[PDB]
């Protein structure tokens, strides 16, 4: 009786930026999926080579959980084939994702009266992310023929960008929790199983 | 929060030079370009030149290349602009801005002229043509320094129809302006009207009658 | 200026307004263009940067974009405190360094149009016996309050000597400008005529004197 520490994704109380998506590895525990694909909490709960109902009979290598808040005309980004700046320079699906994609409206929690500027996301990029990719680095992004030289100015953005999360705002401008569970079947003994596995 | 908070108004005279600062509050100043836009009174924005606050290394624009000199004392995130052999066409609203102008000073007036304490010289500008439906008629009021003067009608009886210019700075370094009345043509043989012009800045304080004229 | 856009736009509030901005290949063509907004008394402030991003805190009415060697300001839902200058910026590669355009005046319609009146005063006779001949062309009761002041002496355009304010509101909230041409009296009897035209929402109103005539 290891039951998989989801509550620690799914209930945390701060989430990650988008840009710097926290993952966690779940292993050598059972986790019921049934409770969290039933649940009215989650607005947002679509699957990509895994039935829903089937994982509580499947067992898994592993189990990764992403999670990161976005706003909510963005959830739609979180999906494979996808194109955008969350899909292209944040977070990218891979075309053959074997996994969840779960969302909730965070509005209660992550706005403020006069803006949340805590979430923030990448908008510059020489160059699109791979499937599964983190980039967490803060070079000047160099528009222009000139170098930058660690100096922001015309052709020299600095590549982040802060959400506006007012509680005023309308539903696609809100803040949106997403976690996204991906299933490994890799050649090792399964420690990841639902519970009628 | 970001802040650029310029120093106060200068008056200089042509040939003089003007010094302008700007203190950066809020930010790392080295980490972004500091620019300097000017913008003469009603035209637009014009660039000047800029500094990398961590190098120091400075550029300008061709117009000012020889006249202008940019520096940046890091100890006290303040930015500087100096400008030589000032000329009439000078006479701007100076702006430090950071890195793309994300953040602008609240900008520094400099006046070019080389003027003192003067009273105006008023004169009447007379309405034409008109027997019996509108006409205008109004004052010049010449050259005086410096800024404001005032202007009323009639000792104020007369409000109805008046209008009174901002001034223009002359090329000569001294102010002008124009107060005008519009009344019905018909009253020109009979209502008299007096433009009482005060200045406060000198002692001066001229009443001039502007009455119809003969052609 | 380097880029060029309208002098003027103007549309009724909550409506959609679009302020254009051209340039050319060294700078549009290969550069980011940006915008500022200037509340009238106030500092510059930014609008938009690389093309169509919006500064944190900067509403989603306005956005911009740009195709070739141009760019496009857009408001909707037009407010009244929109009303100000608007000016495009991007780097140009010939000249090594960030061009302005030269400004749009918005107007956002709060009363009906209205075309000026304008008259043309001689230099007074007080005037010439000081030995000085201005020319002064008042322009009041008009709205929007953007105007363009052009002088001609004969027929040659005059632009030495001319000084206009900006159009500054009346008290019935129309608003006026006022234009001197600086002569010596000597210049003043060289020409047979002079004009002052002002060209307001499209229409050029004009009005002449002659040294000789009243
Ligand atoms: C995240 O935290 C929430 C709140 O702590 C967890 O939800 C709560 O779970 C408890 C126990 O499973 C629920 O208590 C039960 O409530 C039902 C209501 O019908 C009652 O019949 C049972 O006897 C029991 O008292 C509680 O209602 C439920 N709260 C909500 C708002 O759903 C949630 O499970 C946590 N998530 C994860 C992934 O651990």
């Amino acid at each position: 009786t290891n039951l998989c520490p989801f509550g620690e994704v799914f209930n945390a109380t701060r989430f990650a930026s988008v840009y710097a998506w926290n993952r966690k590895r779940i292993s050598n525990c059972v986790a019921d999926y049934s409770v969290l694909y039933n649940s009215a909490s989650f607005s947002t709960f679509k699957c990509y080579g895994v039935s829903p109902t089937k994982l509580n009979d499947l067992c898994f290598t592993n189990v990764y959980a992403d999670s990161f808040v976005i706003r909510g005309d963005e959830v739609r980004q979180i999906a494979p084939g996808q194109t955008g700046k969350i899909a292209d320079y944040n977070y990218k699906l891979p075309d053959d994702f074997t996994g969840c994609v779960i969302a909730w409206n965070s509005n209660n929690l992550d706005s403020k009266v006069g803006g949340n500027y805590n979430y923030l996301y990448r908008l510059f990029r020489k160059s699109n992310l791979k499937p599964f990719e983190r980039d967490i680095s803060t070079e000047i992004y160099q528009a222009g023929s000139t170098p930058c030289n660690g100096v922001e100015g015309f052709n020299c953005y600095f590549p982040l960008q802060s959400y506006g999360f007012q509680p005023t705002n309308g539903v696609g401008y809100q803040p949106y929790r997403v976690v996204v569970l991906s299933f490994e079947l890799l050649h090792a003994p399964a420690t990841v199983c639902g519970p009628g596995s | 929060e970001v802040q650029l908070v310029q120093s106060g108004a200068e008056v200089k005279k042509p040939g003089a030079s003007v010094k302008v600062s700007c203190k950066a509050s809020g930010y790392t100043f080295t980490g972004y370009y500091m620019h300097w836009v000017r913008q003469a009174p009603g035209q637009g924005l014009e660039w000047m030149g800029r500094i990398n606050p961590n190098s120091g290394g400075t550029n300008y624009a061709q117009k000012f290349q020889g006249r202008v000199t940019m520096t940046r004392d890091t100890s006290i995130s303040t930015a500087y602009m100096e400008l030589s052999r000032l000329r009439s066409d000078d006479t701007a609203v100076y702006y430090c801005a950071r890195s793309y102008y994300d953040y602008w000073g609240q900008g520094t007036l400099v006046t070019v002229s080389s003027a003192s304490t003067k009273g105006p010289s008023v004169f009447p500008l007379a309405p034409s043509s008109k027997s019996t439906g509108t006409a205008a008629l109004g004052c010049l009021v010449k050259d005086y320094f410096p800024e404001p003067v005032t202007v009323s009608w009639n000792s104020g009886a007369l409000t109805s129809g008046v209008h009174t210019f901002p001034a223009v700075l002359q090329s000569s370094g001294l102010y002008s302006l124009s107060s005008v009345v519009t009344v019905p043509s018909s009253s020109l043989g009979t209502q008299t009207y007096i433009c009482n012009v005060n200045h406060k800045p000198s002692n001066t304080k001229v009443d001039k009658k502007v009455e119809p004229k003969s052609c | 200026s380097v880029l060029t856009q309208p002098p003027s736009v103007s549309e009724a509030p909550r409506q959609r307004v679009t302020i254009s901005c051209s340039g050319s290949s060294s700078n549009i063509g290969h550069n980011a263009v940006h915008w500022y907004q200037q509340l009238p008394g106030k500092a510059p402030k930014l609008l938009i940067y690389y093309d169509d991003l919006l500064p944190a805190g900067v509403s989603d009415r306005f956005s911009g974009s740009k195709s070739g060697t141009s760019a496009s300001l857009a408001i909707s839902g037009l407010q009244s405190e929109d009303e100000a200058d608007y000016y495009c910026a991007a780097w140009d590669d010939i000249l090594n360094g960030p061009v302005f355009g030269g400004g749009t005046k918005l107007t956002v319609l709060g009363q009906p149009k209205a075309n000026p009146t304008v008259t043309l005063f001689p230099p007074s006779s007080e005037e010439l016996q000081a030995n000085k001949a201005t020319l002064v062309c008042l322009i009041s009761d008009f709205y929007p309050g953007a105007v363009t002041v052009a002088w001609k002496a004969d027929g040659s355009p005059v632009k030495a000597g001319v000084e206009t304010t900006k159009p500054s509101k009346q008290s019935n909230n129309k608003y006026a400008a006022s234009s001197y041409l600086s002569l010596t009296p000597e210049q003043w009897k060289s020409h047979r005529s002079y004009s002052c035209q002002v060209t307001h929402e499209g229409s050029t109103v004009e009005k002449t004197v002659a040294p000789t005539e009243c």
